[PDB]
């Protein structure tokens, strides 16, 4: 268990269930004394987060060309919570909050995480990837991190071999049900969660 | 008795022979319990489809001298006796008056200690008002003898100050229009009994038994057995004064040959005395079966008591013999329940209770059944017959006769005896008669009129509303019994038409109701009945609504989270007429677009483009709020109307002020960006983004928040009429009218209540007044607060902040720029 001590974790529209500040800087401090270290967020639906936090993260098929499959995070949470949300109204039509996840990966995996400038999700970079990861897409043991678009914010892709290796806990940056859709709030990010919220030094350069 | 539908229909068109009427009593008078002895002695049985007990069918039959003593038009032996249920307490003042309304006669149960109690006085001016023909019978007076212990002449003198009061009330609010109402012992008109023990008499009943062994007519003998009739034991003579010649005291008659057995049966068999209880049975003619023949103390005077004097038989002797028919009753009290014209082709048709005329059948109440969740209506034919498949033109409150508003040219699906808990389909219901009707609850709410007339008004209106103002949280202490209360809430909003039940954006369970007592009821039956799970129930909460003040300061802008949608719009206030002629259905949501957009383009002054261009109502699809299309060739457009719909349905279902319904708010789509590719248009992207210009329009458009106020009728005697004033002024109340009776010195004050003011009111009023208030409110309009909501401090601020912090949202309200697009 990664979640810290305390209550049953749920994901609910009203917020995450039992997870303060504190239980979330215990849960961090547990996973980096356990060779584990934090790469970004990842924002999306209740059911999701909880298949995820529960189950753990399973490989899916996902609307993009096969060269860039795999689990996606940003460093920026505002860049992840704009993904927490229902992506398709129910019956009625009504599109609940989502959640903001944290993830963590063993720290061995680290030499495997390569930066680029060029934007991501594009012929014109698939060959600059490769060439840092050393080998044909798509992200396998290794991760690359780049600008979602061209002038946006960065992203990172963990190629689903090690994304199905991350620890993945809740955030203490809640989602507004009374404003889905809104751009997160700086001011309502936990000074506490954005000290530990920093991310590694990665790779400009192939091994 | 056993009775098939052939001889309910040829017992119902005997009308002369009909008996509508209620029981006036305190619940812990035994109320129930005299009923119980009318029901398991002439209750009638049918010789599936099961209802909530509305009202009980008795029969009585009796001897052909006794029919020549009703002084009123009569036809046969049989009687058929329609025992209306009454409400457990005056607070429900409103359904206490439709039970009333329904009936000509009336049983007022009063106590033999305690004598009138402030309760019973009240409901007993609102019947008198209504012109109804009370008897009265004095209960409880088993305790007179076994507690108090009291002798034959202090037990009298009771009865005498007990119809004393009972008769300063009857001459004082009975109508001058009925004649003498006040009720006489010798008259046959009061009866004295225990519902505990069930038993009870009548003078007229031990009249008829001494009557033979005075060989004398029961008219003087009964006359007799009260007040100053003395019979010498010495002389055998029959005097006028209370001492012989000797200056003896005299027993007077009524302790003579009334109490006197009763008394003796009391204490021998209290006492247990062998010897004296079979002697004392014997010449009272009591015969006891078998196991009887070994009872003692109360388990054995309840028996000889109960085959001495049954106490259903002097009920419906009184009932019977003194209690006007729908034909006697219907002659004086048409005028007063026809809210039209009095030499009306109709009126006339209910004065002479004709079966012949139009239809003219009023619906007191609308009955929860066991055919789905469908329910049955239950009246009273005042006028023509009521028949299967017959079409009527169901006329609720707002109906008249010139417009057709609230106007229903439906047929009856069948129409039924309410057999108590049952039900029995007949062919058709001659005037005069209660009756229940299936298939109507879809076009009246509660309350309505039946007619077959084109020019018949409505009768007497009794105001309701569905308009939940009060509500609360429900919340299962056991997290295992969930399931129970989802069903729960599922049978709670079955069982009354005026009770919401519906789950918040947070997921919360909320009951809502019409008022602080119509929603603790409500919880009771939901924690007792419908779940039988313990529940956690938050404080009572009002209900209030969002609105805007004026047009957005500018343009309200929103983006989709792809970035590639965005819509332009602005809001601005609807005039409450047309909020009002929303409500009221006449600009209606399922309405031909074109039909509707006239009558708001004449009769309201909208441009008629606009008006054709209403993509939708809110909330629920018929809300007092509208989107208007305004665009200009729009790519596209019409791919999202049904995203941009159901935005609007949340939207205005929690306002962005502090999660209340909005309320007369337009919003006017000005413009539309939309991506090319539906893949990027889909409900996840629009809806959110018309969502959030909604919320940034409406906080563009000046905020207001408008709290709900009931207009409340308060009937109160003269004396006790200042004690009203002296609440309604620190409950900021406003007087409409003070209107006073007639003959009466009774008033009725109207006054505007707000709701927030209201949680509590009955219990002050009733002390201001002494208990001589009878209250009525029903909600009437949304009233705008001038403070600003936004404003923490003011008293819409304040109102504000508490709700927020109670939901857990930001203290705060949001800008609209939380909303419009971060640029
Ligand atoms: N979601 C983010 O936080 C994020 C961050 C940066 C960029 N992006 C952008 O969004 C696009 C993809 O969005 P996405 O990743 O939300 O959708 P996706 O199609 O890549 O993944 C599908 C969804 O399945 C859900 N899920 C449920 N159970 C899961 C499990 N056990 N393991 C893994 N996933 C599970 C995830 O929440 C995810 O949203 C990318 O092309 C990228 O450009 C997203």
């Amino acid at each position: 268990a990664f979640l810290g001590d305390g209550g049953d974790v749920s994901f609910s529209t009203r917020g995450t269930q039992n997870w303060t500040v504190e239980r979330l800087l215990q849960a961090h401090r547990q996973l980096e004394e356990r060779g584990y270290v934090f790469v970004g967020y990842h924002g999306t639906f209740l059911e999701a987060a909880q298949s995820i936090v529960f189950g753990g993260v399973r490989a899916r098929s996902q609307d993009l060309d096969a060269i860039w499959r795999g689990f996606y995070i940003a460093g920026d949470p505002a860049l992840a919570y704009g993904y927490a949300q229902d992506q398709e109204p129910d019956a009625r039509g009504r599109i609940r909050n989502g959640a903001l996840l944290r993830v963590y990966v063993p720290r061995s995996s680290l030499p495997g995480f390569y930066r680029t400038s060029l934007t991501l999700a594009a012929p014109e970079a698939a060959g600059e990837v490769e060439r840092l990861i050393g080998h044909p897409l798509p992200l396998r043991l290794d991760a690359i991190t780049g600008p979602e678009e061209e002038g946006g914010r960065l992203e990172t892709i963990l190629g689903w071999p090690l994304a199905e290796r991350t620890v993945v806990i809740p955030s203490a940056i809640p989602t507004d049900p009374r404003n889905v859709g809104g751009d997160l709030d700086p001011s309502s990010i936990p000074d506490k969660e954005q000290a530990i919220s920093a991310l590694p030094d990665y790779a400009s350069q192939p091994g | 008795v056993a009775f098939t539908v052939d001889q309910m229909r040829s017992l119902m068109d005997k009308v002369t022979n009909v008996r509508n009427m209620s029981v006036i009593a305190h619940v812990d008078h035994g109320k129930s319990t005299l009923t119980d002895s009318l029901v398991q002695r002439a209750g009638i049985i049918s010789a599936g489809i099961t209802i909530k007990s509305t009202a009980i069918s008795l029969y009585s039959e009796m001897s052909d001298e006794d029919v020549k003593e009703i002084k009123q038009k009569t036809d046969g032996n049989s009687f058929l006796i329609n025992l209306i249920d009454s409400p457990g307490h005056v607070d429900f003042s409103s359904e206490v008056t439709a039970a009333l309304r329904v009936t000509d006669g009336a049983l007022v149960v009063v106590d033999t200690i305690e004598g009138v109690c402030v309760q019973t006085e009240t409901v007993l001016r609102q019947a008198l008002g209504e012109r109804i023909k009370p008897v009265v019978v004095i209960n409880k007076v088993d305790r007179a003898l076994l507690e108090l212990q009291v002798s034959k002449e202090d037990l009298y003198q009771t009865f005498a100050r007990t119809v004393e009061s009972v008769n300063v009330i009857v001459s004082t609010y009975a109508d001058e229009v009925l004649g003498d109402v006040q009720v006489y012992p010798a008259r046959g008109t009061v009866a004295f009994g225990s519902g505990l023990h069930g038993w009870a008499f009548t003078i007229r009943q031990f009249a008829t038994r001494y009557a033979k062994k005075f060989g004398v007519d029961k008219a003087k003998m009964m006359d007799r057995l009260w007040g100053d009739s003395f019979f010498n034991p010495k002389t055998k003579k029959w005097t006028n004064k209370d001492t012989d010649a000797e200056g003896k005291p005299l027993e007077r008659a009524f302790n003579m040959f009334i109490l006197d057995p009763i008394f003796r049966l009391f204490t021998a068999i209290m006492n247990f005395k062998k010897d004296e209880i079979p002697v004392l049975l014997e010449k009272l003619e009591i015969v006891l079966k078998g196991d009887e023949k070994d009872l003692e103390g109360k388990a054995l005077l309840k028996v000889v008591m109960r085959k001495f004097l049954p106490a259903a038989d002097a009920l419906l002797e009184m009932i019977v013999l003194h209690l006007p028919s729908p034909v006697t009753a219907q002659a004086y009290r048409a005028e007063q329940l026809y809210e039209g014209p009095a030499d009306d082709a109709n009126c006339i048709a209910i004065k002479n209770c004709d079966p012949k005329a139009d239809l003219m059948l009023y619906v007191s109440k609308m009955v929860p059944t066991s055919d789905k969740g469908r329910f049955y209506a239950f009246g009273r034919v005042f006028a023509g017959t009521v028949k299967s498949g017959q079409k009527v033109r169901i006329q609720g409150p707002n109906y008249v006769p010139g417009k057709k508003d609230d106007l229903f040219i439906k047929a009856i699906q069948r129409v039924v005896l309410m057999m108590g808990r049952f039900v029995e389909p007949i062919d058709d219901c001659p005037a005069g008669n209660i009756i229940g009707l299936v298939g109507i609850d879809q076009f009246l709410l509660k309350t309505g009129t039946l007619t077959t007339s084109e020019t018949a008004h409505n009768m007497k209106v009794m105001k309701f509303s569905v308009s939940p103002v009060v509500q609360v949280a429900v919340e299962v202490k056991n997290a295992n019994d969930l399931p129970k209360l989802v069903e729960g809430l599922k049978r709670l909003s079955k069982s009354d038409p005026c009770v919401l039940t519906y789950m918040s954006e947070s997921g919360e369970h909320i009951v809502a109701g019409t008022g602080e007592l119509h929603l603790e009821i409500c919880l009771q039956d939901l924690e007792h009945d419908h779940a039988g799970v313990p529940l956690k129930i938050s404080p009572p909460v009002v209900a209030y609504r969002e609105t805007v003040e004026s047009e957005s300061s500018q343009t309200a802008l929103s983006k989709s989270p792809n970035k590639h949608n965005r819509i332009y719009l602005k809001a601005e206030p609807i005039d409450e007429e047309v909020s009002l002629a929303i409500e009221n259905g006449i600009i209606n949501p399922r309405d031909d677009f074109k039909a509707r957009a006239r009558i708001m383009a004449d009769d309201y002054g909208w441009d008629v483009t606009d008006a054709r261009k209403i993509w939708c109502f809110g909330p629920d699809g018929n809300g007092p709020n509208l989107v208007i299309d305004q665009t200009k060739a729009v790519q596209y457009l019409h791919e999202i109307k049904d995203s941009v719909v159901a935005a609007f349905q949340w939207a205005t279902k929690e306002g962005p002020i502090f999660g209340e319904e909005m309320r007369s708010v337009r919003v006017n789509i000005l413009d539309v960006t939309l991506h090319a590719d539906a893949i990027h248009r889909g409900g996840g992207q629009i809806i959110p983004t018309m969502r959030r210009a909604t919320y940034a329009g409406f906080l563009l458009a000046d905020p207001k928040i408008q709290e709900p106020v009931f207009l409340v009728e308060i009937q109160c005697p003269e004396q006790a009429v200042g004690g009203i004033y002296s609440v309604l002024n620190k409950k900021r109340g406003q007087v409409v009218s003070e209107e006073q009776r007639p003959g009466t010195p009774l008033f009725t004050v109207k006054a505007y209540l707000p709701v927030n003011e209201s949680f509590g009111f009955t219990g002050e009023l009733r002390q201001a007044t002494g208990g001589q208030a009878f209250p009525q409110m029903v909600f009437d309009h949304w009233s705008t607060l001038g403070s600003d909501p936004l404003d923490p401090t003011s008293k819409a601020g304040e109102i504000v902040l508490a709700a927020r912090k109670r939901h857990g949202m930001k203290e705060e309200v949001p800008g609209w720029q939380e909303y419009y697009d971060k640029l």
